[PDB]
RNA sequence: AGCUCUCUUUGCCUUUUGGCUUAGAUCAAGUGUAGUA
């Protein structure tokens, strides 16, 4: 149990991607906001990301 | 309506001033009372 | 010298300066 | 029968209960057994035959 | 007093029970677990694996008697079949079985 | 002046304080611009 | 048990606890 | 085939936004110069 304690903050504490949050707790929410959003939000970021049409 | 303003190299003081009031206010999390409660902690502590 | 800056600001940078700007006992009596 | 309970476990990873990981651990832990001590298993049963033909 | 029916705070007070040696207490706290919450098969597993671990094949097999007289799922019987086939004893699976 | 030309700045901090506040909130957002008024903030989004 | 966990409560030294 | 090492994958929520009302209610700001040496 404490190795996989270990394990996942280790792997929680990587800067892969783009950072959004301010805390470690915004971080994880928004993890958690990604791993529900996605598959409903990802034409919206589509259009964040292109500058342009929705 | 209109598109934007390009920047500068030399940027003028009061960009400067708003980028770094921008910054230490998106930063900002807690109220008075917590900020209160934490500084009294480590006071505490500190006495302790 | 009024001519646009090679590295543009952008929100994220802003978020990324937001970011990173956040025992023994000698005796039984304290213990 | 090593291709499809490897096939099961893999069917399996999802959590759908708590009985069914309580089996799943119960499972793992009966194989973190090893093989009994049968040998052993032998001398308590001659033991209480023993004992309990002497009562 | 606060949770009766965790079943959470009913294994970490057996496993600390079982961390400092304390066997009879631990069986006393299984025996009221099991008295408590007869549904949640994690507690009898945990019963049985720490009657096994510690010898006590005839414990374990009374213990499997009580969780057979409440009637489980299939894996629990599968489970008393697998403990009495690993130490020779096929009738009593026989009977088991019936 | 209150008001003006938009500036990329002014554009990148009203995005960053949508980011941190939200739409329903254009006071707090136009107080970390300097020359723009809660409504001239709402209208350039 | 209880004589036993009494015991171990007598003679509890804090000197090892220290180190995880 | 099994045991171990590292890596990947799946599962994983592991601390992963205590309430209510009239969005509770409001909310521009000192100044800022320099004929002639």
């Amino acid at each position: 149990s404490l190795k996989r304690r270990r394990e996942k903050l280790a792997k929680s504490g990587e800067e892969h991607g783009d950072v959004t949050y301010i805390n470690e707790k915004n971080k994880q929410f928004n993890a958690k906001l990604a791993r529900f959003y996605n598959k409903y939000t990802a034409e919206i970021r589509d259009s964040f990301e292109r500058g342009t049409m929705v | 309506t209109k598109p934007a303003r390009p920047d500068t190299i030399d940027l003028d003081e009061d960009e400067k001033e708003m980028l770094s009031e921008a910054r230490a206010r998106l930063a900002n999390t807690q109220g008075k009372k917590a900020k209160r409660k934490a500084r009294e902690r480590q006071q505490e502590e500190s006495r302790r | 010298n009024k001519a646009p800056a090679p590295i543009q600001i952008s929100a994220e940078q802003l978020l990324r300066e937001a970011v990173d700007r956040q025992q023994r006992f000698a005796d039984l009596e304290e213990l | 029968k090593r291709m499809k309970k490897k096939e099961a476990h893999r069917d399996d990873t999802a959590f759908r209960d708590y009985a069914r990981e309580a089996e799943k651990t119960y499972k793992r832990q009966i194989r973190n057994m090893g093989a009994p001590d049968l040998e052993k298993y032998m001398r308590e049963k001659l033991s209480a035959i023993e004992k309990a033909a002497a009562a | 007093d606060v949770h009766p029916n965790n079943t959470q705070l009913w294994i970490r007070y057996i496993e600390a029970e079982l961390k400092n040696r304390n066997i009879n207490h631990a069986r006393n706290l299984l025996d009221r677990a099991v008295t408590r919450l007869p549904r949640v098969s994690k507690l009898w597993y945990k019963y049985v694996y720490v009657m096994e671990m510690l010898g006590d094949i005839p414990g374990t097999r009374q213990v499997f008697d009580r969780w057979m007289k409440w009637e489980p799922d299939e894996d629990a019987w599968n489970a008393y079949i697998k403990l009495e086939k690993r130490y020779g004893e096929y009738e009593r699976a026989r009977q088991i079985f019936a | 002046v209150k008001g003006g030309v938009w500036t990329n700045i002014e554009d990148e901090i009203l995005k960053a304080a949508v980011s941190k506040y939200g739409l329903n909130q254009w006071a707090r957002v136009s107080s970390l611009l300097a020359r723009k008024t809660p409504k001239q903030c709402k209208a350039r989004w | 048990e209880i004589a036993r966990n009494e015991w171990q409560r007598a003679h509890f030294d804090p000197k090892k606890q220290q180190v995880g």
